[PDB]
RNA sequence: GAGAACAGAAAUCUCCAGUAGAACAAAAGGGUAAAAGCCCCCUUGAUUUUGAUUUUCAGUGUGAAUACAAACCAUGAAAGU
């Protein structure tokens, strides 16, 4: 990172220097797998987060609200 | 000693209810059973909300929730 | 009717099942239905007590608190990190006349309600 | 004083959960290919402008500080400014299955049943009345072992009768605290089996 | 709305407040859609509490 | 493998060689050697307590179990566990 001139202090000039390794990946052979088992692996467990319910807000000091319409 | 017989009906034949003779908390956002559900009785002249606190060290009384 | 019997309608839908437990009360349904007449005691030929009326136990308890470690240690504490935002955050709050208060958040008001 | 405002055709995407740029642009087979000496300052440079934008955007999230010293749990220091990421948006395979719901045993299924609530579990010490001292109920110096160690046990008059009056009351009640123990496991063993 | 939004409770009370004849009775009765509390003209015809069932959930006092 | 009165096939001490052929768990087709084995020190708290969060229950709906997280707690010079 470099001093920008041109984005204050906040936004550095960046660059790269090449540390290796360099590396050329011919594609040679796939295998996929099959649509269940890829609906397993991205199943989520949704345990910890807070279930959405309509109406239903938490406001900024914790306060559970309701509203009326 | 704890629970005191709180008698119904016109006849005063039923004596389901209790009233509790004792001082409670009750808590934040109490409401009242309705009466027909209503087993327990905590009357609101017996909720406390606040005691007189003693520390031991430091020697003071101070009023707290 | 056979297939009007109590035995019957448990094909078509053994010491748990309690007495007065049919096709519309369950077991809990019927102990709070057997609430409404549950405070009485009975008293036998001789005048003896069979069974004492309910909540009106005359046993003395043992009431004792035994000793532990968790009754000296501090059960709530703050940030100050957390005082400084709910600080902030009251004052920024903008009611809305159609939102009601469900829960109120557990907080050191004492400590929060701080006004120059 | 290079500039820092790199444009682009196409919009590029970020995940900056994963700390990840992605540009759909357009990329010529001339320039990339090993038959080309300056391959490599085209590779550099379209990398160099990915990395000034996912930077712009990582020193654009907002930061978190905190007022706590050093020497406390946490991490964070007075000095410390960090970034806060937001949640990763690139979906990726899992290493292990969720854990599944294990069915409910037979005493749960009888305490649902007969409305039986689950026991406040406060601790494990229960007064002794004929001593003036909180002991354990159960365990390493159990109040449930103690008549191993009783001076004197009287014998019931029931065992009277049966080849078992020679018998120890210490070894026989030992004997049925291990029965009991043995009887649990095998319960334990048939709800795993169902 | 209210009883949705207090959907773990199992039942909502609603108590009526207010002036004398200003309508309370009259309220639960159009709610009702029967005559389930007195009403008058004069002042004062409710004397003590009340309760009615609009619906399974809701309670009226 | 050699040395040391009782003391030899088996007691205890000393030296060299010693990839684990010992002792711990799993059933490795690559588990552990300044240890995951043996001894010593500190802790007996381990069923802490907080939660607008997950699931269940309640006529006692701001309570309890339960899951997860956090604040603590123990130890260590510390990294950390
Ligand atoms: N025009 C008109 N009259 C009404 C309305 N509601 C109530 N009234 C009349 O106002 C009078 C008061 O009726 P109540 O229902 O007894 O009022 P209340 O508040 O219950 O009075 P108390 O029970 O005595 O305390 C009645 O005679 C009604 O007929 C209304 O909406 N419009
Ligand atoms: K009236
Ligand atoms: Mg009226």
């Amino acid at each position: 990172s470099y001093k920008s001139d041109q984005g204050g202090k906040r936004l550095p000039r960046i660059e790269l220097v090449e540390i290796g390794p360099r590396l050329d990946f011919k594609i040679g052979r796939i295998h996929t797998p099959s649509p269940d088992m890829v609906t397993e692996a991205h199943k989520k467990p949704k345990q910890l987060e807070m279930k959405t319910k309509k109406n239903v807000e938490l406001d900024i000091m914790g306060d559970k609200l309701g509203r009326i319409h | 000693e704890m629970f005191k017989v709180i008698k119904t009906g016109k006849s005063r034949s039923k004596s389901w209810k209790r009233m509790i003779t004792k001082h409670t908390f009750v808590g934040e956002g109490f409401t009242r059973r309705p009466v027909k559900m209503e087993r327990i009785i905590r009357p609101s002249a017996l909720r406390q909300k606040k005691a007189n606190v003693t520390h031991p060290e430091l020697g003071v009384t101070v009023f707290l929730p | 009717g056979t297939g009007k019997k109590e035995k019957s309608r448990r094909i078509r839908e053994g010491n748990l099942r309690v007495k007065g437990e049919n096709f519309y009360r369950d077991s809990k349904r019927v102990k709070f239905l057997n609430m409404y007449t549950s405070g009485k005691e009975i008293r036998n030929k001789k005048g003896n007590l069979i069974r004492a009326a309910s909540f009106q136990d005359s046993t003395i308890p043992d009431a004792r608190v035994q000793p532990d470690r968790r009754w000296f240690g501090n059960t709530r504490v703050i940030s100050q990190d957390a005082l400084q935002h709910f600080r902030s955050a009251l004052g920024e709050t903008q009611k809305d006349t159609y939102q009601v208060l469900l829960r109120r958040n557990k907080l050191p008001m004492s400590l929060l309600e701080e006004k120059d | 004083n290079l500039p820092v405002t790199v444009e682009k055709p196409i919009p590029v995407v970020y995940d900056l959960g994963n700390l990840a740029a992605f540009d759909s642009n357009v990329l010529d087979k001339n320039d990339l290919d090993s038959s080309n000496a300056r391959r490599e300052e085209k590779i550099k440079s379209l990398t160099r402008d990915n990395v000034q934008l996912l930077i712009n955007q990582l020193l654009s999230l907002p930061m978190k500080t905190t007022t706590e010293s050093v020497g406390g749990t946490g991490g964070q220091s007075s000095v410390m400014t960090l970034l806060q990421l937001p949640d990763p948006t690139t979906d990726l395979p899992r290493e292990k299955p969720l854990p599944k719901a294990k069915a409910m045993t037979k005493w749960e299924k009888f305490a649902a049943k007969k409305g039986i609530k689950p026991k406040e579990r406060a601790g494990k010490m229960i007064y002794d009345e004929a001593s003036g001292e909180w002991v354990p109920k159960w365990g390493y110096k159990g109040a449930n072992k103690k008549l191993d160690d009783q001076w004197l046990v009287e014998v019931d008059d029931k065992v009277k009768g049966t080849d078992n009056e020679l018998i120890d009351p210490r070894t026989l009640n030992r004997a049925e605290r291990k029965r009991l123990v043995k009887k649990n496991e095998k319960q334990q063993r048939r709800n795993m089996k169902n | 709305q209210f009883s949705q939004l207090h959907t773990d409770r199992k039942q909502i009370s609603v108590g009526f407040i207010g002036y004398p004849n200003t309508g309370k009775s009259s309220i639960i009765n159009t709610l009702r859609k029967k005559k389930v509390c007195q009403v008058a003209p004069i002042p004062g015809e409710t004397k003590v509490w009340q309760y009615i069932t609009l619906m399974k959930r809701i309670f009226l006092i």
